[PDB]
Order: C-alpha cells, then structure tokens, then sequence
C-alpha cells in the first residue's frame, strides 16, 4: 500500500504505441509494492527547446520520479541533453533506445543516467576474444583522434601480457583526420601498412572517407582481413558501398530485443529499486513541482537511489549497471560481410562465454 | 605608384558583337579590381567588385578574370544600350592609395552617311554689336570623324574656328556637327566670300558652300 | 546589397556587452562592408541552468547566429557556467568560443564536439613543472594529486613527458576530494628518499594539505614544495609555508582582451569562409528545424586553423584540441606573506630573474632534493 511512483514513458521513435502499451504495466509486481504508473508520451520533434520544455511540463504535471527515453534517429547529441537535465533535476532517467543509447564518456558526478549498450573496453575484449579462438594471434592497430583510443590500445596492452597465448604486436598510429591538406602524409602511412590482422578505429562520418582512400591507393585486395568495432557499422540496412568483403564486426543485439521487452525491463529496474529502498528506509524522495527553481529544491539528497539502482536483478536476469553508467552486462552479436553487401549472424556472447556456429 | 593603363583608347563595334577590353595592372595587384559603367552625363554604376564576382543586379553577360596579371573582361550578347565609357578601379593598400583609371571610349559601328551640310550668315542683328559669326551645320554623318576647312576669299583660317558635335543619337545614331566662327565686324566687312568646306568618308567629293556679303 | 551575419554573445556585466558592440563595430570597419556586414546580438546570464538554456535556443531561433561567445559570471561558480551553452548550441553543430574557463572537461572534444578556448586549461601548466624540473636539477619528485577529472589530466600529462624522458616519479599519490583529514597520506609522503613535493588540487583541499603539512615537521629546510595557481589564490594563502614556488597566467582576467581577441578571430573566420560555394544558411527556429547545419564541421576546420597576426594579448594559434597553444606564464615565490615576481617562462624555456628566491626555512642555498 505505497502507490503513486511516476514514470514516464516518452516516445519519440513513432513506434506501435498500443504494441508496447500492452507490455508497458500488464504485470502485477506482487513482490515489489510499488503499483507504478506509466504515462506514455508520443512525439515527433527532436530540438532541445521541445525536449527541455517537454520534459520540465510533465515534471510540474504530476509528481512524477522517473523517465525512460526512446528514439528513432541517430542522433549523437540527445543523451548529452538528457544527462545535463538529469543533473539539474535529480530525477533519474534511463535510455533504451535510438539516439539516447550511444554512450557518453563521462557523465556529470552528480548525475543519474543510465543508458543501454557496452562501453569501449569490453568490446575490445570481446573482439579479441573472437580473435584468440580461431588462432589469429598477429595484428595491429590504427587509431585517430576518437575517445578511448588510449584506453583502447591500453585494453590492448593489458590483456596482451596477462594470457599465456604469444601474442605479436606491431606497429601503433595517432594521425588523425582533421588535419588539412595533409591527404599525402596519410597515404604514405596507410601505404607503409602491411600487418595481417588491423583494427581500426573511426567513425562513419570519418570512416567513409578512410575506406574512399584506403581503397583508392589499393590496400583492400585479399589479404586485409578488417575488425571493428560496433561503431563502424553504423546502421545495418545502409552501406558506405566501399566494405571491402571479409569484414568482421561485434555489435549490440537489435534484432531480438525488441521496444517492449526494453520498456518492460526498464519499467522493472527502476521500480525494482525504488520498492526495494521503500521496504528498508520506509520512505521516498519527492522532488517540488518546479523544473527551473531547482537550485534551492536540492535540500533532499537523493544519492541513495543512485546506490541503490546499479544493483538490481529480477527474472533470473543481472542488470547491474556501473559507475560509469554502462551496462556492464549486456548481450553482444557478431555478424559478417558475405559477397552481397549484407550482415549475416554468426554467434552470441553472453556472460563471457562465445557461442558461435 | 601603380598607374591605371588599358587598351585600347576606343574601341567601335557593330551591334550584336561581342568586345574586350584589358586593363594593364602596372604592379601586383592581389586580386582587387572593379570596372564600371557609365553613360554620357549621368554617374557610374559598379559591375565588378574582386575582378571576378558580378555586382548585384547586374546582367550576366558580364564577366572577368585575373589574378595579377593584366585583368580583362569578355561581354557577350551585347545590345544596343551597351558602348559606354568603360573604367577600371584598383584597391591595394586601401585605405590610402586609391589610384584610379581613365576609362576607354566605345562607339557603335554604322554604315556611312552622307553629310547635309549648311553654311549660315549673320542675321544683320549680331553685326550691330560690332561681332559677326558664320555657322556651318553637318547633319546625320557617320563616322564623326570629318574635316572640316573655312575658306575666307580662299585664304586658310586657324585659331578662330570653334566645332561642336552632339552624341550618338538613340534612333540613328548619327553625329552633328557645328563649325562656328568669331571675327570682329571691320575684319567681316573686309571680305566677301566665305566658303564651308567639308570632306567625309560618305561623300565621293568634299562639299564646299560659299556665300557672298549682301547677296 | 550585404548579407548581415549576425553573432552572438552570453557574456556578462552589460558594460561588457556594449564593450563587445564596441569591437564587433570596429572588427566590420576595416574589412569593409560591401560583401559581409556582420551585426551584434547580446544577451546576459541567469541564475539556474536551464532558463540559460531556454534563452540560448530563443535568441539561436531569433537571430541565426553563427558563433557564440561565452564568458564568466560575477558569482564564481565557473565549472558548469558554459554547459548549457555548448550543449545547446553544438546540437546543431555551430561553434563556440569560451573566453575564460580554465577547466579540462572541456577538452575532450567529443562531449562538447565545438568548443574553441582562449586560454589554455589548468592542465597545460604541467609542462612548466617539467621545464622548471629539469632547470633546477631535482630529478625524485613526488606527486600529490587529488582523484577527479581534474587532477588525472595533470597526472597523464605529466606521465607522458616523464616518460618521454626515460624518467619516472617516486610515487603517485591520491587522495579523495572534499576531505577533511588526510594524514596518512603525508606520512606516506613523509618515510621516502624524495623531497620534492607538487600539488594538484582545489584551494580547499590545497588548505587542508597545507595545514596537515605544517602540523608535521615536514615544511622544514629541505622539503622544497611546488604547486599550480589554483592553490596560490583565496582561502589557501594564508595558510601556506614560506618559499612555496607558484605559477599564475598572466592575463586570465582581462575580459576586454579576451572580447577584442575572440571578435577578431570570429571576423577573420567569417570574411574567409565564404570565398567558397556551396554553403547554408544556420537553422534559424530552434523550436521547428530538426537536423545538423551542413557546412558545421567545416566552419570549425577553418576557424580552428587561424594565425591572428598581433593581438592584445599576443599571437592567437590553437592546439590541434581547441586550445590556446603558446601562452606565458610567471613565476612567484611567497616570500615574507607577500609574493614577489621572480623569472617567466616565455612559453618554449624559462628565463630567470633577478630577484633572489627564498627555499623554505629559510636557507637562501639550494637544496638539492635527495636524501
């Protein structure tokens, strides 16, 4: 008999709204005496001016604790948004999808913001551990000017050392893409290359036109057996057309986790925790009605709920998030480049166990 | 310290041609130049701004090149209302330098015309003064370039004749010119024939009109 | 006949924004304005961090700015004053230049991915320590630096150039921020064969450092210390050992400089660019325009790669980061409670003065650092 948690559900990826309102509240947590509500918010406009206002109104609607953020673009520049209005206001938000679920580097030391999706290091690790089961021990590294190049490499570096398996290294780059008129000094680089097994490091916006060149002086025959990471790929359904064929890449599972089982797990974690801290404390923050006016509306620290919401496991499943904020446990696929431009699964990791076919 | 040369002095086309004029950069000039368009009696109009950008507003048959050396324009598709005073405008070392140019002179080519040539005595009102003037008319001529001799009882005359030609004009565009003379009424009265004689491309023969005092 | 490109400008202290009306008035009149007329569009702070960005997104709509100019409030506070301003306004990809945050957070140019600086952050002082190192012969120093975004960056850069050299430290210290006794640590400090002591910290915890320290016998005749500017100014003062070795930007509070310099580089910029086709207007409506300016990335590529001839405040390059490479720097020894002036370091070396320097305790001999 502790009602009247608020959650929101923001939509803006113009999904089946009836689809996931059926999944939204359709159990009944006996366990957890909570009885949340969901509010499920449809809207079409992407600008921080809509986002904030949006936001700041259903705050001053009612009472409400907690958002879940979805999206459909694929855009780079919400989360930040989102993590700064977490900051400001104390209400912990979560984001599940789309634009919201690329994953920032650092957020605010005060903040609550807990998105889905694996961080730099365990890709590494999972990318090596792909390499080290079919005995591809040589290889190489290419980086630019991008965030974690050094923890990359360091990732590298550590685990290079800790395995009994003889791993060869060679060779490290730091140029970069920005630099203006220098086309020549990278050529002259990526000519001097020939490592059997490289790991590169770009993003699409940089990557097509690494690929344009790379192509272009002919480093691309046979021999180039590419790894990537997640970011490289991009967006499945849509090829840069350079691709050179053999490309293998890890990436996060978006084919069989669909919106309502994230809106669900979601709905789940966040009321988990905050029945979880009412059945030990006996009570539970409120924030005031004002979004703006929060300066002095902080008098109630609400940490607590930040201690209490990285641990948190229910359908025998292990959500634990970090101090970071990733989700330190998630499910990767991998998926290859077969000659018609197209991804193909392969395997599944979870737990750090690989399970291929 | 830069001075402002082009080529030609003038230049005479036909209508429906095109025409290029070049103006000598006498230093290096970065890339500032400006040509302007001005017709007789009223102010410029700017065409070019930076030797290569058209001004806004402007036809696009303009259009012009250069770098630092010797800038020139190429107009194409010209018309009729085009053979204007041409300039060309420098900016270095703005704004302190700001050496200008003189500007070539364009003309529209025409087939010859024959001059109507008329000569004019006094009207006897002018000699009550003491002054007498003799007016020799050239009307609808082409090219403008004539000459024109005054023959007093067949005797040369210089320094007292005073020639005047009127613009192209906007139907024909034919040239006028005006011979008039200034001598005091003892000197008039001391002769008796005065002759207008007129030579042009159009006429296979100079035409000569004479008149005699009090006939 | 001139296409306005209007610029805007978040600074405070009215006075200041007609001081900047002043500049971008004189920055149009010797250009010319027959091609580019570019106008000014102020406005000034608020207290709560998300009316700023409201009124941030209002007058990007209202005026379709180009860049943005950002400063310090009068309420110090100065580590989350430019947030909302870059969040807001690099949404859209448009660039950004801070005129006085000393912060590292805005560095790393992926959070931020526009945000051009003026002033070089407060880890870029390392190299001083370094040049300093190696000119007076200590060679066993110790670090002490503090567990934040902070102090990392400082110790990274640090890192990197000692080992560039084939050289390592003693021990790297860390102790947490905001604490209120920290003595172990000194004692750990305290049983060791270095001497050299170099601090990273807030002024707060640079007090309680200082106060630890004295409390032992550890500000004695051979313990010669070395701390930044952060921990030479405010609360931390008064609290401090005589001879304590310090640094201090030498024009980190002249906004007017900071203004003129920023306006010239933004004019500069603006009258390069457009020599170029292909380009689009910024997204003026901040309430209906819904994706990136296309010519964005490469306004930044051509502001971020300006020589300004001669400044104020000196030549004006820019780090392949976004800032302020090749800045001064002068040295102070807090001699008898009042620091005096003594040497410079001109941004490659560090040339000594002549004015004498007092070690702590006394003892005006140089002590060699080693045990």
């Amino acid at each position: 008999s502790a009602p009247s948690i608020g959650i929101a559900v923001i939509l803006v990826g113009t999904s089946d709204e009836v689809a996931i309102k059926d999944a939204h509240e359709k159990d009944d947590f006996h366990h957890l005496s909570v009885v949340p509500r969901v509010e499920l918010v449809a809207m079409n406009e992407t600008d921080p001016k809509s986002i904030i206002t949006r936001i700041c109104d259903l705050m001053s609607d009612r009472k409400i604790q907690g958002v879940v953020f979805a999206d459909d673009t694929d855009q780079e520049a919400i989360a930040q948004i989102l993590d700064f209005i977490s900051a400001q206001t104390l209400t912990p938000i979560l984001g599940i999808h789309g634009g919201s679920s690329m994953i920032m580097a650092d957020k605010d030391e005060s903040s609550m913001f807990f998105q889905f999706g694996p961080s730099i290091e365990q890709q590494a690790s999972v990318m090596l551990n792909i390499m080290e089961e079919y005995d591809w021990y040589i290889f190489s590294i290419v980086t630019t000017y991008f965030p974690g190049y050094q923890d990359f490499v360091n990732k590298i570096r550590s685990t290079i050392e800790n395995s009994f398996v003889g791993w060869e290294l060679e060779e490290v780059l730091l140029l970069d893409m920005s630099l203006d008129d220098g086309d020549s000094k990278i050529q002259n680089q990526l000519k001097k290359l020939q490592s059997p097994i490289i790991l590169l490091y770009c993003t699409k916006e940089e990557a097509t036109y690494i690929f344009e060149v790379a192509n272009s002086v002919g480093l691309t025959g046979y021999g180039y057996t590419w790894i990537v990471p997640s970011l490289v790929a991009g967006d499945t359904d849509t090829v840069p057309s350079e691709f050179p064929t053999g490309l293998i890449s890890v990436s996060y599972d978006e084919w069989d986790y669909g919106l309502p089982a994230r809106v669900r797990d979601g709905i789940a974690i966040i009321t988990t925790a905050a029945s979880d801290m009412l059945s030990e404390h006996s009570f539970i923050p409120e924030p005031k009605s004002s979004c703006y006016n929060t300066h002095e509306k902080r008098i109630y620290q609400s940490n607590m709920l930040n201690r209490y919401l990285i641990n948190v496991t229910f359908e025998g499943r292990d959500l634990s998030f970090s101090e970071e904020g990733y989700q330190m446990h998630p499910k990767l696929v991998i998926i290859l480049l077969n000659k018609e431009r197209k991804w193909e699964r392969v395997g599944k990791w979870k737990d750090k166990s690989l399970q291929m076919k | 310290e830069i001075v402002m040369t082009q080529s030609p002095a003038t230049l005479s086309v036909s209508p429906g041609g095109r025409a290029t004029l070049s103006c000598r950069a006498s230093q290096s000039v970065s890339s500032n130049l400006a040509w302007y368009q001005q017709k007789p009696g009223q102010a410029p109009r700017l065409l070019i701004y930076g030797a290569s950008t058209r001004a806004t507003g402007i036809p696009v048959r303009f259009s012009g090149s250069g770098s630092g050396t010797e800038f020139t324009l190429t107009i194409s598709s010209l018309q009729s209302e085009d053979f204007a005073v041409y300039y060309c405008q420098q900016y270095n070392n703005w704004p302190t330098s700001w050496t200008f140019g003189q500007g070539t002179k364009l003309e529209i080519k025409r087939t010859a015309a024959a001059p109507s040539v008329f000569i004019f005595p006094p009207s006897d009102e002018q000699l009550k003064s003491g002054t007498a003037s003799v007016v020799c008319l050239l009307n609808n001529f082409y090219p403008r370039e004539a000459k024109v001799q005054w023959k007093v009882d067949n005797a040369l005359q210089s320094g007292n004749s005073q020639e005047s030609v009127t613009e192209q004009d906007s139907k024909d565009s034919t040239y006028s010119l005006s011979s008039t003379l200034t001598l005091s009424k003892a000197d008039y009265e001391k002769h008796k024939l005065y002759a207008c004689e007129v030579t042009h491309q159009g006429l296979s023969s100079p035409v000569t009109k004479s008149f005699n005092r009090g006939e | 006949d001139p296409k306005i490109v209007n610029i805007g400008a978040v600074l405070s202290t009215r006075k200041h924004e007609q001081m900047f009306r002043e500049a971008v008035n004189q920055a149009n009149k010797r250009h010319g304005s027959w091609k580019i007329q570019l106008n000014a569009t102020s406005v000034t702070h608020k207290p709560n961090a998300i009316q700023m960005a409201l009124s941030v997104c209002e007058d990007l709509i209202s005026s379709q700015v180009y860049a943005i100019l950002v400063s310090h409030p009068p309420t110090p506070n100065d580590h989350f004053t430019p947030t909302p301003v870059s969040y807001t306004a690099g949404f859209y990809r448009i660039p950004v230049l801070g005129l006085t945050t000393r912060m590292s957070i805005y560095s790393d140019k992926s959070i931020h991915l526009s945000f051009l600086r003026t002033v070089p952050p407060y880890s870029h002082q390392s190299s001083v320590w370094f040049e300093m190192m190696r000119v007076y012969n200590w060679n066993h120093i110790i670090l002490l630096v503090s567990d934040d975004h902070e102090g990392r960056a400082a110790q990274k850069r640090l890192e990197t150039l000692l080992e560039e050299r084939e050289s390592k430290a003693e021990k790297v210290l860390q102790f947490d921020p905001g604490t209120k006794n920290v003595t172990a640590l000194l004692m750990e400090a305290r049983e060791l064969e270095a001497r050299v002591i170099i601090l990273s910290a807030s002024e707060d915890d640079a007090a309680t450092v200082y106060r630890a320290a004295a409390m032992l016998n550890m500000t004695g005749s051979g313990y010669v210390w070395l701390v930044g500017e952060r921990e030479i100014s405010g609360n931390a003062l008064r609290y401090a050992p005589d001879g304590i070795i310090g640094l201090q930007l030498i024009n980190g509070k002249n906004e007017s400089a900071h203004i003129s310099d920023a306006v010239g580089v933004v004019a500069q910029a603006v009258h390069e660019l457009l020599e170029k086709e292909n380009i689009t207007d910024p997204p003026r409506g901040c309430v209906g325009n819904t994706n990136i300016w296309k010519t964005g990335p490469l306004f930044k590529r051509v502001l971020m790669s300006s020589k300004y001839a001669d400044g104020v405040t000196g030549r004006v390059e820019f780090n392949e980061d976004g800032d302020r490479k090749f800045a001064q720097y002068s040295i102070m020894n807090l001699q008898n409670r009042k620091l005096v002036q003594v040497g410079i370091y001109n941004g490659t070396h560090v040339i000594p003065n002549d004015r004498k320097i007092i070690w702590p305790g006394g003892e005006t001999e140089k002590p060699r650092g080693y045990q």
